[PDB]
């Protein structure tokens, strides 16, 4: 919408919210030489 | 999508799906950004070489899905377009330079476990992400062969350095597209594909672990073919196009 | 190209 | 292969 799409934006209820983390995002993590 | 995989639940709930009303039929992918505004490729709507030019009365918005042909009954959403806005100065005449366009649903969806938002990037989360070498994630319920998938399938990119991807055709590039996939050496595939278009190309912000979307499926010639890549929408450098819509149109 |  | 939808839609 705004410079970052919602506001609870990109924080996704099956996820980040319950602090999972999806099959291949690691990959992308690792990738910007490994994220957070 | 091209060598890619099928999506878990609710991996991607800023999945949007463009749907043909008669025949039935999936147009494009598409991008929630709030609960009234949804983000897309302005050639799904508008491309004169081919006698496309869909009203908001020829479409249907459907937000939620994971089967590309099911009706998911207490899961999805289908909702009527408002209203339709093509970038001013979108070139379908030489390169699909600013495909882009937004569009108003006509009554805010409610989110849910499988519908949520995605964040548009700021000046900063732009400038540290997009970097060649750096992966994001395509998604969509295109061809998966330069056929039509079951379920929404996914793809990581690296993405790709303005030479190299200049290099790889005679098309003139513009600062508003970006081009990603894996060089033929890389030996690794994955493409977006004829009905890709719309989706959202995304990555994940290692400072506040946030997806954000950084590219719009644009254009490509085949799917993934060695030496050639996938080409986006550049949605930062047509942030203030976005912006000053949002806020006349008023999301 | 191709228009996707 | 399409699956209708509810005509409340259409």
């Amino acid at each position: 919408t705004f410079g970052s799409g919602e506001a609870d934006c990109g924080l996704r209820p099956l996820f980040e919210k319950k602090s999972l983390e999806d099959k291949t995002e690691r990959e992308l993590l690792e990738s910007y030489i490994d994220g957070r | 999508i091209v060598e890619g995989s099928d999506a878990e639940i609710g991996m991607s709930p800023w999945q949007v799906m463009l749907f043909r009303k008669s025949p039935q039929e999936l147009l494009c992918g598409a991008s929630l950004i709030s609960d009234r505004w949804v983000l897309t490729a302005a050639h799904c709507l508008l491309y004169p070489p081919w006698d496309k030019n869909f009203t908001e009365n020829d479409l249907l918005v459907r937000i939620g899905k994971h089967s590309r042909t099911r009706y998911e009954r207490n899961i999805e959403k289908i909702s009527m377009l408002e209203k339709i806005y093509i970038h001013p100065r979108y070139n379908w005449r030489e390169n699909l330079d600013r495909d882009i366009a937004l569009m108003k649903l006509k009554k805010p969806v409610a989110f849910s476990d499988y519908i949520h938002p995605v964040c548009l990037p700021d000046r900063e989360t732009a400038a540290s992400l997009l970097q060649a070498g750096y992966k994001g994630r395509v998604t969509g319920w295109g061809n998966l062969k330069e056929g039509q998938p079951s379920v929404l399938q996914v793809v990581n990119l690296p993405i790709v350095e303005r030479p190299v991807c200049k290099d790889s055709t005679r098309i003139r590039i513009t600062d508003n597209m970006f081009c990603a996939g894996y060089k033929p050496d890389e030996g690794k595939r994955g493409d977006a594909c004829e009905g890709d278009s719309g989706g959202p190309f995304v990555m994940k912000s290692p400072f506040n672990n946030r997806w954000y979307q950084m590219g719009i499926v644009s254009w490509g010639e085949g799917c993934d073919r060695d030496g050639k890549y996938g080409f986006y929408t550049h949605v930062f450098r047509l942030k203030k196009w976005i912006q000053k819509v949002i806020d006349q149109f008023g999301e | 190209x191709g228009v996707r | 292969d399409f699956e209708e939808i509810p005509e409340e839609y259409l």
